[PDB]
DNA sequence: TATGTGACACGTGCCTGGAGACTAGGGAGTAATCCCCTTGGCGGTTAAAACGCGGGGGACAGCGCGTACGTGCGTTTAAGCGGTGCTAGAGCTGTCTACGACCAATTGAGCGGCCTCGGCACCGGG
DNA sequence: CCCGGTGCCGAGGCCGCTCAATTGGTCGTAGACAGCTCTAGCACCGCTTAAACGCACGTACGCGCTGTCCCCCGCGTTTTAACCGCCAAGGGGATTACTCCCTAGTCTCCAGGCACGTGTCACATA
């Protein structure tokens, strides 16, 4: 589970504020529902594309699709400085 | 470690795992899960920055599952996202 | 008195929604007033889909092949509706 | 009063359906399609929750169309529009 | 003579029937309890009743020194009879039923129960239902000193809410007063010591590692370590007035509708087949029309054996009891009383505790000439006392012989002259065979702490052996019934 | 009239005009990328496709105004359609 | 003026088709509206998978797997 | 042929290696293919059925992309199958 | 790789003197490889859901269940059925 | 009226897949256990549902009209069918080289579990 | 509206145990990249002819309500079912070891239909 990770990025946005256990269960639901989904979609993507390998340009281009225009515009920036910083 | 190079929170390791134990490609490249797992944590300091300040209007400390789902409200994009859910109490 | 004929037998379980859980149900919406065939709308309206996310339910316990239903399948066909659920 | 009773059930959240009733519903509806069958209280409760939902959402769009025909008052008319003009007439 | 001489110099405040000796050994066992401050647990039999030897005690502790507030639990039906035994025995004592509405109780706490500590506080009795809802709103206030739990088999689950309840009160002393003293099991032993003895017993593990000639060597470890907490008087060891007791297990063969729904047929399923199939056949069918009582005893069910048994005490000229797990059943009987013309009285769940008292008067009023008088297992079952009735039946047999052997024995108390007889009815090929040799294994935990015969068929002869009571004032196995022997 | 009701449901040609709604689909796509090309089959699946979501809305809010005791449609139940639709965008 | 290249008969038309017998001034406007949000939509998704592919042109396959992915299929194309 | 031993014309072996190219899983049992034959045999013949019978309605020796448009439509069980579904012509 | 010869020989079975067109003919293919695609990504869904590498017979049948509605979900299956039973004698 | 036209049935060389058989090993069917949870009903109370009333807010039927939409004709602007011509860009192929996976050790991360505490309860009133 | 302590009860913090990530190292199969190959999408001048636009109008219609009258809502009774409490069993969820056969591929083989020119004929134009 992704608990403690919720948490701490909790704890960074807002120190003060706690967040139940129910909550806790929801928003770790809630990422793995994204995770599926992103993922599946990748996966098609791939199938359609006749590509085995998968990387972060069909990962990228999952996002665009899922994430409506406005959320995905701000994830795509905070995912090329993950890439540009890890390489 | 992995994650602290790229400097995310979440794990770099168990989004590797999870994408090559759930088969979805028969070969997975190294800037996936780097770049996947900056898209969870942004969605996921997103929605917990408003059902924190949902929170605050209630001046209730804690956040309960009513103030998450007043947040998916609220918001236009994450309603075109979050909108077939429906969250439990 | 004696005979106590007629095992005064309940009511049908799709009348088990009373009127005022409708009224509750309404008035959560936003209804105002309610009208009178309202309530037999909804307990048609409820128990078609009753029936289509238990028959979805039944058949995902049935590629399982186990006896029980369990909340894992609801679940499953609830999403497959277009209506995911959180927390369970 | 009517105004005032709006308020309540949409501040506090809870199962406005009882859970015997609707139990018993789903045993019955579940006993056609297959018999022997048990349900687990997980399930149940999530079906519940569900069904209150979408019942929730259908009396929002009633609502809807109700205030655009100039009628406080909702009538079986306007179920009917709902569900035709959502698509899920079956 | 001494008895008469050792009551005044107990208890005073005692004014009526002087206590006997069994009773003696009772308050002087509860009066060197409470003087050296071990609670005691009472497991004395259905018959010659503990609740005088506890009135007693409690007008003893009245009697001199503080007169704190005293509080009881037992079930509904029984606080009605506590209460007309506690006004009877002992007068210049206050006694209040708390049982009744919210603002019912809010007017009789009011009215009745100072707020401060009086001098006369009358004895509060409420049921499990009542206490476990208001040991933390208005019971927790009230600091009562010594409480007494009647029928100890409520709280024998350690997961019990009422346990809860009850340890959220505060409790100086404690007493539990069972007629059977364990369940076929050791956790639920473990739960009432536990509850009566917090600081004895601590953890069920313990006492499951504690519990041929290794088997011999642990019971006797066990016994000798609850001896001073437990007390047993049995009825023949000490009573020796009342006629003893014969239970007959009467066996009826399967009947042909019986049979045939048996080969067209889980468990639940089966025993409604077994016993009183018609009614439940009927229901399932959706029928609003009800078959005739003759068509039912002719088809359906043991009502041919019961028919036999009922004509038979019409003959004895002796009041039955009868005892049935199910409503259906007690409905069933009901009606078949109705339509024969008997004069029926059923004391269920369903029946006030006004309308119940009423019933138990009437049944206890030697002019009435109701002669069949249904009895519910769960409710009624423990707790009345029917003295008139000496005759009992069972018509189902319950998984714990416990509950089983107290509605049997509910009648055989204290001043029945006439000679009390059990019957018990199972089918034979079903079953009623399990669940019986379930009991049997059951009781049989419980007591160390053939198949030919029930084939075969009761005869007439046989019938009017069985009613023939001169000899407890027949062969151990019996053509079509058996006798069990403890 | 009634009979135009009867020949355009009868017929199955692209009502629209193909120069204009190529120009309208090659104005929007201009906004999100830049120096993009169309294929004439493209083209040809987006008019088809806007088609029929422009004949199903229309027939939507026939409906409502028909239920509105009205023959007049009004943009109040185009309105109302795409709430209850739940494509409000 | 591009969107204006729907013009009024054309709309007229449309509605025929669909059963409406009587149409409003505003109906031109807001079916103008809902036709560009919905033509913004499948548009941004088709310029998506063209981007994915490294592509300049888009093709009518991109547009068949937007118009399915938004629920409406189309067979022919 | 495994296609004439279990009597239906559509191919199995075409089928067998679609699923396997496809990569769906890693591995396809073999009642698989012939079971999934069945099935997509059957929809093309009730399909072919409801739209040859349009046809001959409308006095039309030739099945046009109009007439499978009135059929999908007409048809309760086939409506809810493929939905949204908007033919070319 | 096309079922057009499949198509125009069950289609002679059901209706020998109705003659299919070639749009037509492209439509009915086009139909019958998004049906087994749709029912082939069911049965993956299925599969990894289950945590099943090999994909059965079972699998498919359930696909069938979920996917077709109504009376096409059971005459399909009945099909299957008999084909499985057919091939596996 | 009639024709000729592209749609429809056909051999034909083929040409790239199905089937005909040995295999071999890892996924699937199956005999046994346990104890988590479920089905049924009895007991009681207690808040929740329902039957009967008066009436006042509201759904509904009809009218005069005065804003806006359907219909027809001379007309003007743009859809479109054709034609040339250039060319960025789509698409298939040998490649060779940096990038994904298993495996042996590793060493520290978080899941499993224990204990105290302190934001938030509720109290029944004024 | 705040009131004193109160009573929970999930949150903080710590601990130990350990199976998950990581680094050093080979590789042989996936991919970015120079070339070309032949094909389609870019714009526009020329004619024009069906299609689009606005003024006139006159008549079906959207809107406010006027009267009605009936169909809902709220409150005093009560009366009937949920529900938490609870006894006991037993079908069935969940897991491990086992052994069995079937699904993946390679050597091969012989026929299915796919690209293309052809004789003809049911409308569908005229
Ligand atoms: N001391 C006594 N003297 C006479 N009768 C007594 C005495 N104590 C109890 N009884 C009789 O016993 C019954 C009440 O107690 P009982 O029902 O035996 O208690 P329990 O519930 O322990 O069986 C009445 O019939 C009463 O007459
Ligand atoms: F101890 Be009870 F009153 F039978």
């Amino acid at each position: 589970t992704y608990k403690i990770y919720i948490f701490k990025v909790l704890k960074q946005v807002h120190p003060d504020i706690g967040i139940s256990s129910k909550a806790m269960g929801i928003m770790n639901s809630f990422i793995n529902d994204i995770f599926e989904k992103l993922a599946g979609e990748s996966s098609k993507l791939a199938r359609y594309n006749k590509k085995p390998t998968i990387t972060s340009r069909e990962i990228q281009t999952a996002v665009r699709l899922v994430l409506p225009g406005e959320l995905a515009k701000h994830a795509v920036s905070e995912g090329t400085k993950a890439v540009t910083k890890f390489t | 470690s992995r994650s602290s190079k790229a400097g995310l929170q979440f794990p770099v390791g168990r989004i590797a795992r999870f994408l090559k134990a759930g088969k979805y490609a028969e070969r997975v490249g190294a800037g996936a899960p780097v770049y996947l797992a900056a898209v969870l944590e942004y969605l996921a300091a997103e929605v917990l920055e408003l059902a924190g300040n949902a929170a605050r209007d209630n001046k209730k400390t804690r956040i309960v599952p009513r103030h998450i789902q007043l947040a998916v409200r609220n918001d236009e994009e994450l309603s075109k996202l979050l909108g077939d859910v429906t969250i439990a109490n | 008195g004696g005979a106590k004929r007629h095992r005064k037998v309940l009511r049908d379980n799709i009348q088990g929604i009373t009127k005022p859980a409708i009224r509750r149900l309404a008035r959560r919406g936003g209804v105002k007033r309610i009208s009178g065939l309202i309530y037999e709308e909804t307990r048609g309206v409820l128990k078609i889909f009753l029936e289509n996310v238990i028959r979805d339910a039944v058949t995902y316990t049935e590629h399982a092949r186990r006896k029980t239903v369990t909340a894992m399948d609801v679940v499953y066909a609830l999403k497959r509706q277009g209506r995911t659920l959180y927390g369970f | 009063v009517a105004l005032r009773e709006i308020r309540k059930y949409q501040k506090s959240t809870e199962l406005l359906i009882r859970k015997l009733p609707f139990q018993r519903l789903v045993r019955e509806i579940a006993q056609d399609f297959k018999t022997d069958l048990r349900f687990q209280s997980s399930a149940v409760a999530a079906l519940q929750e569900a069904a209150e939902a979408y019942l929730v959402g259908l009396f929002e769009d009633t609502n809807l169309c109700a205030i655009h025909a100039k009628r406080v008052t909702i009538m079986p008319k306007d179920i009917q529009l709902a569900r035709r003009i959502r698509g899920e007439r079956a | 003579e001494t008895v008469i001489k050792l009551q005044n110099e107990l208890c005073p405040l005692l004014t009526g029937g002087q206590l006997k000796s069994y009773q003696l050994k009772g308050v002087k066992w509860l009066i060197s309890l409470w003087q050296n401050g071990l609670n005691g647990i009472l497991a004395d039999q259905m018959g010659l009743g503990k609740t005088i030897q506890t009135i007693g005690f409690l007008s003893h502790l009245k009697g001199n020194g503080l007169d704190g507030p005293y509080l009881v639990i037992a079930p509904l039906s029984t606080l009605s009879n506590w209460f007309n035994e506690i006004a009877r025995f002992t007068p210049s004592i206050n006694a209040i039923i708390y049982h009744g509405d919210k603002n019912q109780r809010d007017e009789l706490r009011r009215k009745h129960m100072p707020k401060t500590v009086g001098p006369k506080f009358p004895i509060v009795i409420t049921s499990y239902e009542v206490a476990m809802n208001d040991a933390k709103r208005i019971l927790r206030h009230y600091p009562w000193k010594y409480v007494v739990i009647d029928e100890g088999h409520r709280l024998k689950n350690h997961k019990c809410k009422l346990l809860r309840e009850l340890k959220h009160l505060k409790m100086d002393n404690k007493l539990l007063l069972t007629g059977t003293p364990l369940q076929n099991n050791l956790s639920e032993l473990w739960s009432l010591l536990n509850f009566i003895l917090p600081d004895i017993f601590t953890s069920h593990d313990e006492f499951e590692s504690w519990f041929e000639k290794r088997r011999a060597q642990v019971v006797s470890k066990l016994h000798g370590i609850l001896r001073p907490f437990i007390l047993r008087r049995m009825k023949c060891d000490v009573e020796l007035s009342l006629p003893r007791k014969k239970e007959i297990i009467m066996y009826a063969t399967m009947t042909d509708h019986q049979k045939k729904f048996q080969e067209h047929l889980l468990v639940i399923q089966l025993r409604k087949n077994c016993n009183h199939p018609d009614l439940l056949q009927g229901q399932i069918d959706g029928s609003y029309l009800y078959p005739p009582v003759e068509e039912i005893v002719g088809q359906c069910g043991k009502f041919r054996l019961l028919e036999r048994l009922l004509v038979r005490l019409f003959a004895n000229n002796h009041k039955v009891l009868i005892f049935s797990q199910w409503t259906k059943l007690l409905d069933i009987m009901d009606y078949y009383f109705s339509e024969k013309g008997f004069e029926v009285c059923r004391i269920d769940g369903s029946v006030k505790l006004d309308e119940r008292r009423r019933q138990i008067k009437d049944f206890s009023d030697e002019k009435s000439s109701c002669s069949i008088f249904l009895l519910s297992t769960r409710a009624g079952g423990l707790g009345i006392n029917l003295t008139a009735a000496d005759t009992c039946i069972l018509y189902d047999s319950d998984w714990n012989p416990q509950m089983d052997l107290q509605a049997m024995d509910r009648c055989h108390r204290i001043g029945q002259t006439k000679p009390v007889h059990v019957y018990r009815l199972s089918t034979a090929q079903s079953i009623e065979t399990r669940v019986l040799k379930r009991a049997y294994s059951k009781l049989k935990l419980e007591h160390v702490v053939e198949d030919k015969l029930i084939q075969t068929d009761i005869s007439d002869a046989d019938l009017d052996r069985l009613l023939d009571r001169s000899d407890l004032t027949f062969p151990v196995k019996g053509p079509g019934w058996e006798v069990v022997l403890p």
